[PDB]
């Protein structure tokens, strides 16, 4: 799976309370962050299922 | 416009609540479930004005007369969003252009507790130090949102203080405040920044970005409504 997969959450500099997923290796799973709105990373995903089908096993 | 039927109270992390109904422009902007993503301002009965990165939806609701989000017996206008608005300049790498406009689907019915505010003319100068205040639902620590609304003073800063911390990262459409002990936070994006233009509370920006942990000291970054508003006012016109 691709290294971003990896890499924390990242909210971003912009103030919107957007709700988004990211992989969590430690835990095997896609959990729910609270995004920004701005500058996402690719651990950013609008559904569970678009973050599994990428980054599940990573 | 800009005169609320219910005057507010003066003296976001460190803010204040908010005298209800206050700030009759601000609306929360809502998904499906009633999830508070952004905030945003009445122009008119029939457009809101928020940010671009918001990522406004026809799916998205507008919520107006809110004032405590933790109450289910509070008498508030839920309006459906007919057509979003973005400004096809919105940069999504810089942040600039960071607005987008809402025409609801009804008009929201204006009344004591839900107006508008007052839009600037393009050529207005609002002069560094002038205090203007900050509204909105987001976090007051950098948790979970304050469920009523809260409020900020804070000051213009000009654009050389403001890039003595940002440098080249301030673009044209955008104008810093803060950086004096309070900070627009997640939640709040979308929402206000208003001054007064001969008393009049009118929108001088837009909440957008700023400190990754909305730190106190550090400036707010606000889309510049003035450098906007040309914009606004064409769409409105061809809408």
């Amino acid at each position: 799976r691709p290294d971003f997969c990896l890499e924390p959450p990242y909210t971003g500099p912009c103030t919107a309370r957007i709700i988004r997923y990211f992989y969590n290796a430690k835990a095997g799973l896609c959990q729910t962050f609270v995004y920004g709105g701005c500058r996402a990373k690719r651990n950013n995903f609008k559904s569970a299922e678009d973050c599994l089908r990428t980054c599940g096993g990573a | 416009c800009g005169v609320p039927a219910i005057q507010p109270v003066l003296s976001i992390v460190n803010g204040e609540e908010a005298v209800p109904g206050s700030w009759p422009w601000q609306v929360s902007l809502q998904d499906k479930t009633g999830f508070h993503f952004c905030g945003g301002s009445l122009i008119n009965e029939n457009w809101v004005v928020t940010a671009a990165h918001c990522g406004v939806t026809t799916s998205d609701v507008v919520v107006a007369g809110e004032f405590d989000q933790g109450s289910s017996s509070e008498k508030i206008q839920k309006l459906k969003i007919a057509k979003v608005f973005k400004n096809s300049k919105y940069n999504s790498l810089t942040i600039n252009n960071d607005i987008t406009l809402l025409k609801l689907s009804t008009a929201a019915s204006f009344s004591q507790t839900v107006s508008a505010v007052c839009l600037p003319s393009a050529s207005d100068d609002f002069a560094a130090g002038t205090t203007c205040v900050t509204t909105g639902w987001g976090l007051t620590r950098y948790a979970n949102t304050p469920d009523r609304l809260q409020q900020a003073s804070l000051p213009l800063l000009s654009n050389t203080n403001c890039k003595k911390y940002w440098g080249t990262k301030i673009k044209d459409a955008m104008i810093c405040a803060g950086a004096s002990g309070v900070s627009s936070c997640m939640g709040d994006s979308g929402g206000p920044l208003v001054c007064k233009k001969n008393g009049a509370w009118t929108l001088v920006g837009i909440v957008s970005w700023g400190s990754s942990t909305c730190s106190t000291s550090t400036p707010g970054v606000y889309a510049r409504v003035t450098a906007l508003v040309n914009w606004v006012q064409q769409t409105l016109a061809a809408n």
